[PDB]
């Protein structure tokens, strides 16, 4: 009975573990200050393994001590111990706290528990009808503090319905609950209402959908650093798709800054995937660092042989990549963005003809770029002047493309713009870390001269002057 | 059974996240007044302690009863000095610097102790410093 | 802290016998596709005729 | 005759893991000549730790008997000298304790216990009264750190070498982490540091436990053809006597050196393929035997347009001894990454080449480096605010 | 004027004793004299009778005050 | 009692609104303060003064300063003295009647 002896033995201090983040969240209320429900759900996903079919039985027949119909709900769908040995009544509440109901803080805290093992045992079926149950209770509900753990409930209520790929029904749950955070201020309910919308849009390719909504409701800005790097990645996805990736770039770069540092590893994946064909839908290049790191190798490898095509402006390079790679794209909700990127690489391969050649021809730079003909050959290029690609022109008659001096760039006003683009940073960083400093509240002017020492200079300087004067 | 009672929680609720704002902002302000203000406080009550006399510098012979120390001002010779309530007697070893007042001369400071008449003494020699490396044969 | 469990998190697989471990200012130009020098060379000195 | 007793002790075998790096190549994984040196080199000094992880990375098959015979050995031998240890601290002096532990120190590192020895040195360390004796510990570590290429321990070890040089004038250990240091720099492709601190060494050396003098004077020679001006390779290189004399012995690098400065393009191609193959073998240069090339390539073409308007692409060609095409899409890939000044016209074959102003050259590097310091403020803001 | 600034405080807040604590209580902590003066008396002049702790706690420190 | 709990609350939210207004009033007036009191302490360096020699600083404020006279002082130093020119053996100059380093 090694594995009972051991298994009871994490069992009761996960036991104690749930005792104390109810306790915070009890001391929230009495407290009136609804960010001590933060470190209850700061250990969420820790305990969220640290539990077991008799964990769960221990508190949520412990945790009640009142037989309501939430007891008939949730003691049915998990399994019971039998007649174990150490009997240690998990009672928390005695005398008066046992008679009095639970508060609607810790009740729906509980029931997420109950609804968390429900998804690790793979019971959506069964985990949909207590999140539903849940759905009914903080819906009444209008207390201030709930807004901190029903964003949370919310979070895992659309995950019930991703495993059960409906994803429909929930989203007029999501907009009914958004437009009642929205109407509350509810600053981090919205924000996680939010996120779960752009996913759900973005699941069923409603990106028109998506980019509407973006573009009516507003982020909460005092959202968690989690929250906004979900909304950044959803609205640079956006973005991306409405070939706006000027705009794309900043948010999917900061959507990177604001992901977990150690954790959140299939996120960063996600998002530099992302990154690196919007940089390379850009025109820019796309960091070599990045393809290094030991979790991104093995998942940016097909990108990076897709960088490596598109730096050599190249169309048959580019296309092997496309015929080898475009299932693990098609896979990776990306193919679209990449087809797009033939473009670019006539862009780029243009773009070292011209930085290269003083005169080329236009046989020649079709070859260099595997076109068909030079006619066609010579369209493209015409067009990448009239774009600002490269400044040249082109002798139809002699048949060649002549490249333009290349004008000094430090005479002109592009240093001056590329360093006020980052000295209005750097100094932006300065202000945001001075308004980020905090003056603890100590007894200010105690520092000064104390009353008893003060008075013994006034005791002593009147007999300096009674007797020197004297 | 409510009439604008859902329209005055709304309403209070709305107040109440303002007043919790510009409460935390507030405070965050008035730290930084108390900041400056004791700055500014501390300057001018430093014009007065400047005026106040220096204090001596004196060396410990010996501790004595009742609070009593034998010190030598380094120019006045010796004197038998009282003891600040805030020094304790045991911390006056032989030999400590320590700071006397001007007019009573009294012990109120243990001062940073000077070179340790050895190594005063083994400076001037100035012998080599050595180890087993540095020997050949 | 929250951590994305939303997003499936693809399997590592990767090499954890120091594939890399290098601090340099790595530019994309060496990782271009190419036959080393002495093939490119040995190539062409025959292709005259030498 | 004496040069090589003169060097520091040879542990690590620095050989071991050159020799274990040709192994990892797949070229050379099957070589019985480096295989039989390899073993030979551990069944010697019966380095059991090394024997796992050389059959856990390379997937051998563990001699059982030998890996036993050895293990025997190390068993036996760590009990020794832990029985002078418990002699030593019990009834001799401290400085016959350091020794007990410099010796056990000594062999784990002998044997391969990498983690065994840091942790030993670091005792030994502890206790050690004489500095240069403390500054061998350092030296140690800092072979330690180049035989698994340690980054965070040689750039550490490096910083308390030259402190401790600094409190000691210890010129003979100062020209010695030189070459250390340039080996380093080597490994972390710094060519323009480690020309600085090989030239300084060519006539002061005496780190014989890293390398042999024409190896080193090989890679002396090397780094400087990449890493100094015209100017200064012909004072420091091309009429140095401690480099002429050396080459003496080496033709291969003589001509790879003097092709370049005598403009001898067509010979110092076939002198950069050579080299190629060379530094591929090279477990210091193979991480940049393909940018050094590269680099190489980039010099020669820029020194014969440096002194000419205006070259012909064949003229290029047969200088260098190829193709038209060859100098085209080399001179092309290189311009385009900004390291040529010069264009070419392809419809008449000319390359004109530019000049262009060191403003607009130091215009981007303040852009690129200066935003690789915008990052890491960006990032550190990030980490201190949760 | 600063001295009686602070002052006519106390005839604005009398009807609410429990402001005047608050919003003088860091001006009974200025470096200039006389507003810690008014600031004293603007305690004085709004909590007459009514026995404000609050206000006799910022006072108490008033008391000894290195201005006369 | 919900109406008066509702302009409470807006009286307390007018309140908080003049108290942060005349803090940043405050704020703008005690730099204009602190930098007169940096110039009115500067009269604590008014000549004549006696010249001493920098020995040991005790800590930030208070140091022990060797005077021409031939007496060893445990005296106070400005602040708006440069720390950095307290080098060991230099020269300083001390109030003629405190002998504090001015």
């Amino acid at each position: 009975a090694a594995a009972e002896h051991s298994q009871r033995e994490l069992d009761t201090v996960t036991l104690e573990d749930i005792k104390e983040h109810v306790k915070q969240l009890e001391k929230a209320v009495s407290g009136k200050e609804p960010r001590f429900v933060l470190r209850a759900l700061r250990m969420l996903p820790s305990t969220s393994r640290r539990l077991n079919h008799y964990v769960l039985y221990k508190a949520v027949q412990g945790f009640f001590t009142s037989n309501n119909a939430t007891r008939d709900f949730l003691l049915p769908f998990l399994e019971e111990p039998m007649d174990t040995e150490a009997d240690l009544q998990f009672r928390p509440r005695t005398g008066k706290a046992a008679s009095t109901p639970l508060l609607p803080e810790v009740e729906a805290y509980l029931q997420l528990l109950v609804v968390i093992f429900m998804m690790n045992s793979k019971r959506y079926k069964e985990a949909q009808k207590i999140s539903d149950d849940l759905m009914q209770k903080i819906s009444t509900q209008n207390r201030r503090a709930l807004d901190l753990v029903a964003a949370k409930c919310y979070y895992y209520h659309a995950r019930v319905y991703e495993f059960l790929d409906k994803l429909d029904v929930v989203r007029s749950f999501l907009h009914a609950r958004l437009r009642t955070a929205t109407l509350r201020h509810d600053a981090d309910g919205q924000a996680t209402l939010l996120n779960l919308l752009l996913r759900n849009y973005l699941h069923y390719s409603l990106y028109d959908q998506a980019e509407k909504l973006v573009s009516k409701s507003v982020f909460p800005e005092q959202a968690n650093n989690n929250e906004w790097a979900r909304y950044l990645y959803y609205t640079g996805r956006i973005k991306a798709i409405q070939l706006e990736y000027s705009e794309a770039r900043r948010t999917m770069t900061n959507a990177l800054r604001k992901a977990p540092q150690h954790t959140a590893v299939g996120f960063k994946q996600t998002v530099h995937k992302l990154l690196i064909v919007v940089e390379l839908l850009l025109g820019e290049i796309p960091d070599r660092l990045q393809f290094r790191q030991p979790s991104l190798k093995r998942s940016l490898m097909p990108y990076f042989l897709l960088t490596q095509a598109v730096r050599t402006g190249n169309l048959a390079k580019f296309n092997q990549v496309l015929d080898q790679f475009g299932e693990k794209f098609q896979a990776d909700g990306t193919y679209t963005l990449i087809i797009r990127l033939r473009h670019n690489v006539i862009k780029t391969g243009v773009r070292m003809i011209s930085l290269s050649y003083s005169r080329i021809s236009l046989a020649d730079i079709a070859q260099k770029l595997q076109l068909d003909s030079p006619e066609d050959a010579e369209f493209i290029v015409a067009k990448a002047i009239r774009d600002g690609v490269i400044e040249a022109s082109i002798n139809h008659e002699k048949g060649y493309v002549q490249s333009k001096e290349m004008i000094d760039i430090y005479s002109t006003r592009e240093p001056q713009l590329a360093f006020h683009q980052r000295i209005s940073f750097c100094l932006d960083i300065h202000n945001m870390s001075v308004k980020a400093m905090r003056f603890p509240p100590k007894s200010y002017n105690k520092d000064l001269e104390s009353a008893e020492e003060r008075r013994e200079r006034e005791q002593q300087d009147l007999e300096f002057a009674k007797e020197m004067a004297e | 059974g409510s009439g604008l009672r859902q329209y005055y929680l709304s309403k209070i609720e709305e107040l109440q996240l303002i007043v919790n704002d510009k409460s935390q902002n507030l405070r965050r302000l008035q730290a930084q007044r108390n900041e400056l203000n004791a700055k500014v406080r501390l300057l001018r009550e430093e014009l007065q302690l400047l005026q106040e006399q220096g204090s001596y510098v004196g060396e410990v012979v010996r501790a004595m009863d009742k609070k009593k120390v034998l010190v030598k001002v380094h120019p006045e010779g010796k004197f038998v000095v009282d003891v600040d309530k805030n020094i304790d007697i045991n911390d006056v070893t032989p030999n400590c610097r320590v700071a006397l007042r001007n007019d009573s001369y009294t012990l109120h400071k243990i001062l940073p102790n000077k070179v340790d008449p050895l190594v005063s003494l083994m400076m001037v020699e100035k012998v080599p410093d050595s180890t087993y490396e540095m020997i050949g044969g | 802290d929250d951590e994305f469990e939303e997003f499936p998190a693809e399997d590592w697989a990767g090499l954890d016998e120091d594939e890399d471990a290098h601090v340099w200012e790595d530019n994309w130009d060496d990782d271009n596709v190419e036959d080393d020098f002495s093939n490119q060379l040995r190539a062409e000195l025959e292709k005259h005729g030498y | 005759e004496n040069l090589e007793e003169e060097g520091l002790p040879k542990n690590p075998d620095l050989r071991i893991a050159q020799l274990r790096f040709l192994l990892s190549l797949p070229e050379h994984r099957g070589d019985a000549a480096v295989r039989d040196e390899l073993m030979a080199a551990v069944r010697d000094n019966n380095m059991a730790p090394y024997y796992e992880a050389l059959c856990k990375s390379l997937d051998w098959q563990i001699d059982v008997d030998l890996l036993n015979k050895m293990k025997k050995a190390n068993e036996d031998e760590l009990k020794r000298l832990d029985e002078e240890l418990e002699d030593a601290e019990k009834n001799l002096g401290e400085s016959e304790i350091r020794d007990a532990m410099m010796a056990k120190a000594e062999y784990l590192c002998r044997i391969g216990d990498k983690e065994g020895a840091l942790t030993a040195f670091r005792k030994t360390y502890d206790k050690t009264v004489a500095l240069g004796h403390r500054l061998d510990i350092v030296f140690y570590l800092l072979r330690i750190g180049l035989f698994y290429m340690d980054n965070d321990l040689i750039t550490r070890n490096t910083e308390k070498a030259k402190s401790l040089i600094e409190e000691g004038g210890d010129w003979d250990r100062r020209n010695r982490l030189k070459v250390y240091q340039g080996l380093y720099c080597v490994a972390i492709r710094d060519f323009k540091q480690a020309a600085e601190l090989f030239l300084d060494t060519v006539s002061t050396f005496t780190s014989y436990e890293l390398m042999d003098y024409k190896t080193f004077v090989t890679y002396t020679v090397y780094v400087s053809m990449i890493a100094l001006e015209r100017p200064d390779l012909r004072e420091k290189v091309i009429k140095g006597a401690e480099i002429l004399e050396v080459l003496h012995s080496l033709p291969a690098v003589r001509q790879y050196l003097f092709s370049l400065y005598e403009c001898r393009y067509s010979v110092f191609f076939q002198s950069l393929a050579v080299v190629e193959q060379e530094m591929k073998k090279d477990w210091l240069f193979a991480p940049h035997y393909r940018y050094y090339v590269r680099e190489m390539r980039i010099h020669a073409y820029s020194q014969l347009l440096e002194s000419y308007r205006s070259l012909t692409l064949g003229y290029m060609a047969e200088a260098f001894g190829v193709g038209v095409e060859f100098i085209d899409q080399e001179l092309s890939r290189f311009i385009a990454a900004g390291r040529l000044h010069c264009k070419i016209d392809k419809v008449n074959e000319i390359v004109e080449t530019n000049r262009p102003d060191s403003k607009n050259w130091q215009y981007q590097e303040t852009i690129k480096k200066g935003d690789l310091l915008l990052n890491r403020v960006q990032k550190l803001s990030r980490v201190i605010n949760m | 004027v600063r001295r009686a600034a602070v002052e006519s405080l106390g005839f604005i807040l009398f009807r609410t004793p429990e402001q005047c604590p608050s919003v003088v209580s860091l001006l009974s902590e200025s470096y200039n004299p006389h507003v810690r003066y008014g600031a004293a008396m603007a305690l004085g002049i709004c909590c007459a009778g009514t026995g404000n702790k609050e206000a006799i706690n910022l006072l108490e420190p008033m008391t000894n005050d290195p201005v006369n | 009692d919900l109406y008066s709990r509702y302009k409470k609350l807006q009286q307390e939210l007018e309140f908080l609104e003049v108290q942060e207004e005349y803090i940043k009033d405050e704020q703008k007036n005690l730099k204009k303060e602190f930098l007169h009191a940096q110039e009115e302490v500067k009269r604590i360096q008014s000549i004549p003064l006696v010249i001493g020699q920098f020995l040991e600083a005790v800590d930030q404020n208070t140091a022990i300063v060797g005077s021409t006279t031939g007496s060893n002082y445990y005296v106070r130093i400005l602040s708006t003295i440069d720390r950095e020119l307290l080098k060991p053996n230099a020269s300083v100059a001390l109030h003629k009647h405190s002998n504090a380093l001015v």
